[PDB]
RNA sequence: UUGGUGUGUUU
C-alpha cells in the first residue's frame, strides 16, 4: 500500500505521482524515534499554583527574588522598565495556558510525547557546574527574557522566508516553544533550579543543536516503516477488537459488524 | 479513523507513535474518499503501471497497460527494482556529482 | 529550465544519515580504486575508516544533487553542508 | 557515440534529413537558423580555430600543412589536411574583407546562400541549373550578385 | 557541404583519473575521439571550435561502479555530402573505369558511364587523361561534379559522381 | 531473499544494497534496444559488430541495458502475447 | 567485466511505453516465417528448418552457435518468430474491451454514434484521463441504438442508417443482434473476426482519439491477431527426460498443435469443403490460440496434456505466488547466502556473530587489490583455498578467473594494482543477518565477523529479542556484500547500534534476557557482599574499566 | 546434471 512514500527535501509527503499527503511530516517535522513523554508543567494545577510559582512581582519586596541567589540584587526593586517585560511574559504564559488548555490538549492530561528533553540538560549542567551553592549569581532577568524570546525564533523546521514558510514555522513549533516557556520561565529558573549565566548559555546552545538533530531525515521511507510498525503488534494481538477489527478498518467495509455511537448529552 | 486505529491497537497495552498512525490515516484519505487497501484502491490509481501490477491481478492490469498506451515514467519503486535500477530513496533518492568547485580548490 | 540559483536554497543544510551513507560508500569505492587520500593514514588503512577519517574533517570532493520534487535541484557542495 | 541537439535526401529538392532542418537549437535550448557555410566561410573558421588552439596551448605567443598538425591523431591530421587544400584551391573569397562583403551582399534558404558563394557562375542560366531550388523564389538581382561575386573574386 | 553543428559526447572516466588535471584531460580526450571521425548521421567532424575552452560540466558518479560520466557539449565544423549536391573537386587518379576526385575529406568515384561520350581515356598520352578536343581531365584537374549517390560505412563515406550533365566537367 | 526481506531493505532504505541483490548476485543479463521503436529486436553480432532493427531500418539509435534475465523473460513472454513494452531511456511527458 | 564489451552505451530505463502491436510490426521484426508441424527433418540430426526449432531463432544447444546473432547460448537473447495464421483471430485478453468497442460505433462506416452536438458528450470529450473518458463514452453510447445516417438537407455523417446491433459475449464467439426491421427477423450471428477487422480498418484517427486509444500505439484493429508470434526457444527449452530424449516444453507442444490446426485450415480452402468442416477447424484454431495464452477460461474444459495434467500457459507463467514476478523478480533466490542453526554465546559483544569455519571457506568477498593491502592478500593466496584465513580467486583487470584448486603455481604469481581478489570470510567484515520472515525494520541487522570452530551460528543474547529467535533450532541466513558500496551501506545504517530505538513504540527494543537479568537482580540486592579477591576478576571482565577499583 | 507432480517434518 505505501511502498513509495518518501519525505523529500521540503518536509512533505508525496507518492510516486506527487499526491502530497501531509504537508509537514507527522505534523511536526520530527523523527519518530526521537521523542520522550514529558510534562508540560503549565497545564495542570490551579490558578493559585500558577500565580504562586510564576507570577513575578517587582514592587512588593517579598514576592520577588529572595536576594541570596543573585549578585546584582541591589539593582532591582521597583523598576517598571523591567516589570513591563515580566508582565508581558506573564500574559504570554497566560496566553500559552489558554492555548494548551483550550485548543490543543483540552482534557488537560499533560503528559505527551514531545522532543528533546531539556530537564535532563539542565541537571546535566548542574552536575557539571557543581550547582549546589546557595550563592549569588550574576545572570540578569532581561538576559533570561531575551534568551527565551530569541530562542523561539531560532527553531527552524521549515527554512526559507516566504509568508507560508514563516506561518508554517509558527504553526510547526508552537507546542515545543510552549514547552520551553512552560519550563524555563524566570521564577522557575532563578528560584527552583538556580542556574548561573554560563549554564544558561550552554542550555541555549544545546537546545539549538538537539532540536536540530531530531528533525526527520529526508528519504525516511516512512510508509514502509509505518506499515511494518503497525503490522508488528498485529502479530501479537462487547465490541470487536484485534485482528478482524483491524481488517475491517483497512479493507474498509460498508458493513462492519457492530458499529457504535459516542453520544454526549448537554450540560444541564 | 485515527481514533479507531489508536483504540484497537492500544487496547492490549501496546503503544504507537502518533506520526505512523497519522501517515496511515492521511493516505487513507488522500483523494477525498477512502482509498481502501485492496486491489480496488491502489490499482484504480493512475500511478505507475508495474507498481500496480506487482500486487494483484497482473494479467488483466498488464492488458490494460498495453491496451491504452500508458506512459509509465517508472518513478514507482517496484518498477525500479524489476528494471534493476537505482531505486529512488535512501542513498538513491539523489544523484552525486563531481565538483569543479572543490577540485579547483585542490592542487 | 529547472535548476535553481544557490541563494534560494531552502532545504536543510545538514548532511543526513542516508546522504552520509552514500557519501561514505562512494568515496570509499573511489579510494578502493586508487584515488589518493587527502588525510593522514595512521592505522586506518581499510577504506571505510579512511572515508570516516575524511568525513570527520569534511574533506570530500562530491556534490549532492537533491532532486526537489518538481524536478529541479539544489547543487549542495559537501564543503558547505554541516556534518552531523 | 557522438550525438546532437535534435532528439530521402535530395539536395536538388532541399531535403537534408532530420539533422539539418532550417531551425536548429543550441546547447541552451534557444532557437537558431541553420548554419550552412560556404567554402570561403569554412576556410576562415577552420584556419582560425586551428591557430587559436595552437596559441592557447602556448600560453599566448600560416601554412596549412603546419596548421593541420595542431590536430590530435593521424586520422585527424589526414581529414584536416585534405580539407584545407580543397578549401585552399576553391575558396573564392580568401580573406575576411571580401568574405564580409559577400556576407552583406547575400544577407533565401541557408543552403542556397552557401552554394552561390561556393560555386562560381557566369550567368543566371548556370545558377538555376546547379541549384534547382532557386526556381520558384522569384527574386533575382542574381546576375549582379554573380557579377559582384565574380568581381569580388580575387585572381589566382 | 560544410555546417556548424552543436554536438556532445559522453565520456566515462575511471576513478584513477580523478586528479588535478581532470578537466583538461577530458578536453584533450574529446578532440582525440571526435576530430576526423565520420558518421552517416552528421558526416565528417573536421575541427572542433574553441577546444581549449570547452565546458565539460560535472561528472555524475555512476552508482555501483564509482566511475564518473561527463556529457561534453561542443560545436564543430562538419562536412556531409548529399545526393544532388554539386561540388568542385580535384581528380586524384584516372583509370579505364573512370576517375577519382578528392572533394575535401573523402574521395568520389566517377565511372565511365557517367562521363560524356566525347571524353576518351588515353593511356598513351603523358600524363594519362580523359581527353576530347578542348577538354582535358588529367590528375590534378579542377572538375565540377554532382554527387549522385552516398554510401555509408560509418568509417568513411563513399560517394559516386557524374559529369554527364549540363555545366559539369572540367573547369 | 524473499519479499519481506526486500520490504525491510526498503525500510532501511539503502537501495544500493538491493541493486546488489537483484542484479549482481543473480541473473545479470544484458540486452539491446533500438531507440526508435523502443524494442529489444536488435540482432547482436559482435565480432563482426553490426546491428539492425529490422522493423525500422535503424542502425544507429542503439543502446544496451542491464536488466534481470527474468525481466527479459517477462518481455519476451508479453511480446509473444501481443503487448508491447517499449523502453525509452528519456523522460518525455 | 561480467559481460562482453559492446559499443552501445549503458543507460537505465526511464519510461515504459506500453502499447499494442500491429500485424505489420510483427511481420517486420522477425527473421523467419513458420511452416511445418514436425520438429525433426526425418529424425535426421539437426531438425527441420521450417519447423519450430529454427537455428535462426537461437540455438538451445551448447555447442551449436546461433545462426542469426552469431553468438553462443550465453549471450543470445533469442529472436522472435511468427506463424502466419490464415484466419485472423481474437486476442483472448481483450474480449470485454473489444465487446465495448463494437458496442460503440457504426457497423458500416465505423463511426462513433455521438459527436460534440449532444453537450454531455461534448463535456465528456474534455477529459484528460483516457480510461474514464472511455467509460463516459461507453456509458453514453450504450443507450444509442441506431447508427444515424443523418447528423445526430441531409448532414450525412458517414452512416447509412442501418441500426446498430446488440453485442453479446459468448466465450470466444461473439453474437451480434441487429434489430433488422418495427419488428422483423433479428439475425443473431457469429461476429466473424475478419468482418470486424474490415470494420476496424475503417476508423478515423479522431474516433481513435475520442474512444480511449492512441494511433501510433494502440490502434484497435490491432486487437485482432492475424499473425501470432513465435517466441525463441529459450522460453520453451527442451528438457533432458532421461539424458538422451528431450521431453518438450508445453509451449512447443502447443505451437505444434497450432501449426497442425493451421495446416488443417489451409487444407479446406484448397479442396471440397462441407462448410462446417470449415467452421469447426476455424473454431479449433481459435481454441488453440486461446489456450496458448490462457488455460483458465471460465465455462469450458481445460486444455489437457499427455499425463492428465493441465497445460502451462503464458498466463500460468505470470500469475500466482510462484510466477515470474513474485517468484522470480520482486523476490527470487540468490547467491552468496548461507544458512544454519544458531547457538547462544554471551561471551561476545552485541555486534558479533559466530562463523563456522567451513562457511567461511565457501563464501568469500572481493576485496580490491589496492596499494595498502598487497601483503596480506598475497599471504591469503599463500593459504590458498583449503586454509582459512585465505583466498579463492584473482579476478584480473579484464575478467580472468583463476580457480586455485585447479592451479599448481601460486608461488610464481605477482599481482597488479587494481586487480580483484576474493579472500575468505575473515574477521570484522559486515555481514547481513536475517531471519525469515521479516516483520519489522530491525529484522535484518548488520554485524561483524567472528570465526569459531564447531559449526553453528553464535549470537549475543541481547539480540534475541528483535529477531525473535529462541534456540530450539531456528535458521538464520547470512547474505554477504560483494562490493565496497554495499559494505558501507550496511555498516552505517543496518548496524545494530543504530537500530536500537524502535519507532514502532519510540522505545529501545533490545534489552536484557533471562540469566543476565535475573542474576543482576540477585546481585544488587542490598544485603549482598563480596570479598575483594573475587572482585578483582569481576572488574577485570569489563573492557571499559580504567584500572581503578572503587572504595 | 533433469523436469514435473505429491507426501511428511523443522522454525
Ligand atoms: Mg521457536
Ligand atoms: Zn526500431
Ligand atoms: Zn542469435
Ligand atoms: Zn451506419
Amino acid at each position: 500500500a505505501l511502498e513509495d512514500i518518501m519525505v523529500h527535501y521540503d518536509g512533505t509527503t508525496r507518492n510516486s505521482l506527487g499526491d502530497i499527503i501531509q504537508f509537514l511530516y507527522g505534523e511536526d517535522g520530527l523523527d519518530g524515534t526521537q521523542v520522550e513523554r514529558q510534562t508540560i508543567d503549565t497545564i495542570p494545577g490551579s490558578d493559585k499554583a500558577f500565580h504562586k510559582r510564576y507570577y513575578v512581582d517587582l514592587m512588593d519586596e517579598k514576592n520577588s527574588i529572595k536576594p541570596d541567589v543573585i549578585e546584582y540584587a541591589a539593582d532591582i526593586l521597583g523598576d517598571v522598565e523591567l516589570q513591563k517585560e515580566l508582565n508581558s511574559e506573564y500574559e504570554q504564559l497566560v496566553s500559552d495556558r489558554k492555548f494548551l488548555r483550550e485548543i490543543v490538549f483540552v482534557n488537560g492530561d499533560h503528559n505527551w510525547p514531545l522532543p528533546v528533553n531539556l530537564r535532563r540538560i539542565i541537571q546535566n549542567a548542574q552536575q557539571i557546574f557543581h550547582l549546589d551553592r546557595a550563592k549569588a549569581s550574576d545572570l540578569t532577568i532581561p538576559e533570561i527574557i531575551h534568551g527565551v524570546r530569541d530562542l523561539c525564533k531560532k527553531l527552524f523546521v521549515l527554512r526559507g522566508e516566504n509568508e507560508l514558510i514563516k506561518e508554517a514555522q509558527q504553526n510547526a513549533t508552537s507546542l515545543f516553544q510552549c514547552l520551553v516557556r512552560a519550563r524555563l520561565a524566570t521564577r522557575r529558573i532563578l528560584e527552583e533550579f538556580r542556574l548561573n549565566r554560563d549554564a544558561f548559555e550552554w542550555v541555549l546552545g544545546t537546545i539549538e543543536a538537539q532540536f536540530q538533530r531530531s528533525l526527520v531525515h529526508p528519504g525516511e521511507m516512512v510508509g514502509v516503516i509505518a506499515a511494518q510498525s503497525i503490522g508488528e503488534p498485529a502479530t501479537q494481538m462487547n465490541v470487536t477488537l484485534g485482528v478482524p477489527r483491524l481488517k475491517e478498518i483497512l479493507n474498509v467495509a460498508k458493513n462492519i459488524k457492530t458499529p457504535a455511537l459516542t453520544v454526549y448529552l448537554d450540560r444541564e | 479513523l485515527y481514533k479507531e486505529i489508536l483504540n484497537v491497537i492500544a487496547f492490549d497495552g501496546s503503544y504507537v507513535n502518533y506520526r505512523h498512525m497519522a501517515l496511515l490515516v492521511d493516505v487513507m484519505t488522500s483523494r477525498g474518499y477512502l482509498m481502501a487497501i485492496t486491489r480496488h484502491g491502489i490499482n484504480r490509481a493512475d500511478t505507475g503501471a508495474l507498481m500496480r501490477c506487482s500486487f494483484e491481478e497482473t494479467v488483466e492490469i498488464l492488458f490494460e497497460a498495453g491496451a491504452a498506451a500508458e506512459l509509465d515514467d517508472c518513478r514507482g519503486v517496484s518498477e525500479n527494482v524489476m528494471l534493476g535500477q537505482l531505486a529512488p530513496m535512501g542513498t538513491g533518492a539523489f544523484d552525486v556529482m563531481i565538483d569543479e568547485k572543490l577540485l579547483t580548490s585542490l592542487p | 529550465e529547472l535548476a535553481i540559483l544557490k541563494e534560494e536554497r531552502t532545504t536543510t543544510p545538514y548532511l543526513t544519515k542516508y546522504e552520509r551513507a552514500r557519501i561514505l560508500g562512494t568515496r570509499a569505492l573511489q579510494i578502493s580504486m586508487n584515488a589518493p587520500v587527502l588525510v593522514d593514514i595512521e592505522g586506518e588503512t581499510d577504506p571505510l575508516q579512511i572515508a570516516m577519517k575524511e568525513l570527520s574533517q569534511r574533506k570530500i570532493p562530491l556534490v549532492i544533487r537533491r532532486y526537489l520534487p518538481d524536478g529541479s535541484y539544489e547543487d549542495w557542495g559537501c564543503d558547505e553542508l554541516i556534518v552531523d | 557515440v557522438s550525438t546532437s541537439t535534435v532528439g530521402e535526401e535530395n539536395a536538388t529538392l532541399l531535403r537534408l534529413g532530420p539533422e539539418f532542418a532550417l531551425k536548429q537549437y543550441d546547447h541552451d535550448g534557444n532557437e537558431h537558423d541553420l548554419i550552412a557555410l560556404s567554402l570561403s566561410e569554412s576556410r576562415l573558421l577552420i584556419r582560425e580555430a586551428l591557430k587559436a588552439r595552437s596559441r592557447a596551448r602556448n600560453g599566448g605567443v600560416i601554412d596549412d600543412d603546419e596548421l593541420a598538425k595542431v590536430t590530435s591523431g593521424a586520422v585527424a591530421n589526414g581529414v584536416v589536411k585534405k580539407t584545407l587544400d580543397y578549401l585552399n584551391t576553391f575558396a573564392r573569397f580568401k580573406d575576411e574583407e571580401t568574405c564580409t562583403a559577400v556576407d552583406q551582399l547575400l544577407h533565401l534558404h541557408p543552403f542556397e546562400i552557401a552554394q552561390l558563394s561556393s560555386l562560381g557562375c557566369e550567368d543566371v542560366d548556370e545558377a538555376i541549373t546547379l541549384i534547382p531550388s532557386l526556381a520558384a523564389k522569384k527574386e533575382v538581382n542574381l546576375q549582379r550578385i554573380l557579377d559582384e561575386l565574380n568581381r569580388l573574386e580575387d585572381p589566382y | 557541404m560544410f555546417f556548424l553543428k552543436d554536438l556532445s559526447l559522453i565520456l566515462t572516466l575511471h576513478p584513477s583519473y580523478f586528479g588535478p588535471q581532470m578537466n583538461q584531460y577530458l578536453r584533450e580526450k574529446l578532440l582525440t575521439d571526435v576530430e576526423g571521425t565520420c558518421t552517416g548521421q552528421f558526416g565528417y567532424i573536421v575541427t572542433v571550435l574553441d577546444g581549449m575552452n570547452i565546458d565539460v560540466g560535472k561528472g555524475r558518479i555512476i552508482p555501483g561502479s564509482g566511475s564518473a560520466e561527463f556529457e561534453v557539449k561542443y560545436r564543430a565544423v562538419v562536412w556531409k555530402p548529399f545526393k544532388g549536391e554539386v561540388v568542385d573537386a580535384i581528380v586524384s587518379n584516372v583509370s579505364p573505369i573512370g576517375f577519382f576526385a578528392d572533394v575535401g575529406p573523402l574521395n568520389v568515384f566517377v565511372s565511365t558511364r557517367l562521363i560524356p561520350d566525347n571524353l576518351v581515356y588515353n593511356p598513351s598520352n603523358s600524363p594519362p587523361a580523359y581527353m576530347s578536343n578542348d577538354e582535358l581531365i588529367t590528375k590534378g584537374s579542377k572538375v565540377r561534379l554532382k554527387v549522385v549517390g552516398t554510401r555509408t560505412d560509418v568509417n568513411e563515406i563513399y560517394a559516386i559522381g557524374s559529369i554527364k550533365e549540363d555545366f559539369l566537367g572540367a573547369i | 531473499f524473499g519479499e519481506m526481506e526486500r520490504d525491510c531493505m526498503i525500510a532501511h532504505g539503502a537501495a544500493g544494497f538491493l541493486k546488489e541483490r537483484l542484479m549482481e548476485a543473480s541473473d545479470a543479463f544484458r540486452v539491446h534496444v533500438c531507440g526508435i521503436c523502443g524494442l529489444m529486436s536488435v540482432i547482436a553480432n559482435l565480432k563482426k559488430n553490426q546491428f539492425e532493427c529490422r522493423s525500422c531500418k535503424n542502425k544507429t539509435n542503439i543502446y544496451q541495458l542491464h536488466i534481470p534475465y527474468a525481466a527479459k523473460l517477462l518481455f519476451q513472454e508479453l511480446m509473444a502475447m501481443n503487448i508491447a513494452p517499449r523502453l525509452y531511456t528519456e523522460r518525455s511527458g | 567485466s561480467q559481460f562482453p564489451y559492446s559499443s552501445a552505451p549503458l543507460r537505465s530505463v526511464k519510461e515504459v511505453q506500453f502499447g499494442l502491436l500491429s500485424p505489420e510490426e510483427i511481420r517486420a521484426i522477425s527473421v523467419v516465417k513458420i511452416e511445418y508441424p514436425e520438429i525433426m527433418d526425418e529424425s535426421r540430426q539437426r531438425p527441420r528448418e521450417g519447423g519450430l526449432n529454427d537455428p535462426k531463432l537461437g540455438s538451445i544447444d551448447r555447442n551449436f552457435k546461433c545462426q542469426t546473432c552469431g553468438e553462443g547460448m550465453a549471450e543470445c537473447p533469442g529472436h522472435f518468430g511468427h506463424m502466419e495464421l490464415a484466419k485472423p483471430v481474437f486476442h483472448i485478453g481483450f474480449i470485454p474491451k473489444i465487446k465495448k468497442v463494437c458496442e460503440c460505433i457504426c457497423m458500416n462506416c465505423g463511426k462513433l454514434l455521438l459527436d460534440e452536438t449532444n453537450p454531455t458528450m461534448a463535456q465528456a470529450i474534455r477529459i484528460r484521463d483516457p480510461k474514464k473518458r472511455f467509460n463516459a463514452v461507453w456509458q453514453l453510447c450504450k443507450t444509442k441504438m441506431v447508427c444515424e445516417a443523418d447528423a445526430p438537407k441531409v448532414v450525412s455523417r458517414g452512416g447509412c442508417g442501418n441500426t446498430q446491433p446488440v453485442v453479446r459475449k459468448d466465450g470466444m464467439k461473439l453474437w451480434g443482434t441487429w434489430k433488422k426491421s418495427r419488428d422483423a427477423q433479428p439475425e443473431r450471428k457469429l461476429l466473424t473476426p475478419g468482418e470486424i477487422l474490415n470494420v476496424f480498418k475503417h476508423i478515423s484517427p479522431e474516433d481513435c482519439f475520442r474512444l480511449g486509444f492512441n494511433e501510433d500505439y494502440a490502434r484497435p484493429e490491432w486487437m485482432i491477431i492475424t499473425v501470432l508470434p513465435v517466441p525463441p526457444p529459450q522460453v520453451r527449452p527442451s528438457i533432458a527426460m532421461d539424458e538422451t530424449t528431450q521431453g518438450q516444453d508445453d509451449l512447443t507442444h502447443k505451437l505444434s498443435d497450432i501449426l497442425k490446426a493451421n495446416i488443417n485450415v489451409q487444407k479446406l480452402e484448397m479442396d471440397g469443403s462441407p462448410q462446417h468442416i470449415i467452421n469447426e477447424v476455424e473454431q479449433l484454431l481459435q481454441f488453440h490460440v486461446a489456450t496458448y495464452m490462457d488455460n483458465d477460461i471460465a465455462g469450458q474444459p481445460q486444455a489437457l496434456q499427455k499425463s492428465g495434467r493441465p497445460v502451462k500457459a503464458i498466463r500460468a507463467r505470470l500469475k500466482g505466488k510462484e510466477g515470474r514476478l513474485r517468484g522470480n523478480l520482486m523476490g527470487k533466490r540468490v547467491d552468496f547466502s548461507a544458512r544454519t542453526v544458531i547457538s547462544g554465546d554471551p561471551n561476545l559483544e552485541l555486534d558479533q556473530v559466530g562463523v563456522p569455519i567451513s562457511i567461511a571457506k565457501t563464501l568469500s568477498y572481493p576485496e580490491t587489490v589496492t596499494q595498502y593491502n598487497i601483503h596480506r592478500l598475497t599471504e591469503y593466496v599463500r593459504n590458498g583455498p583449503n586454509e582459512h584465513p585465505g583466498a579463492k580467486y584473482v579476478i584480473r583487470d579484464n575478467g580472468d578467473r583463476i580457480d586455485l584448486r585447479y592451479h599448481k603455481r601460486a608461488g610464481d604469481i605477482v599481482l597488479q594494482y587494481g586487480w580483484k581478489v576474493e579472500r575468505h570470510l575473515m574477521d570484522d567484515d559486515p555481514v547481513l543477518f536475517n531471519r525469515q520472515p521479516s516483520l519489522h525494520k530491525m529484522s535484518m541487522m548488520a554485524h561483524r565477523v567472528k570465526v569459531m570452530p564447531y559449526s553453528t551460528f553464535r549470537l549475543n543474547l541481547s539480540v534475541t529479542s528483535p529477531y525473535n529467535a529462541d534456540f530450539d533450532g531456528d535458521e538464520m541466513n547470512l547474505h554477504v556484500p560483494q562490493s565496497e558500496e554495499t559494505r558501507a551501506e550496511l555498516s552505517q545504517l543496518c548496524a545494530v547500534p543504530l537500530q536500537i530505538v524502535s519507532p514502532q513504540s519510540n522505545k529501545p527494543v533490545m534489552g536484557i534476557v533471562q540469566d543476565t537479568l535475573c542474576g543482576v537482580r540477585k546481585m544488587t540486592l542490598r544485603d549482598t557482599f563480596i570479598e575483594y579477591e573475587q572482585v578483582m576478576n569481576m572488574l577485570f571482565w569489563v573492557p571499559s574499566w580504567d584500572g581503578v577499583v572503587p572504595q
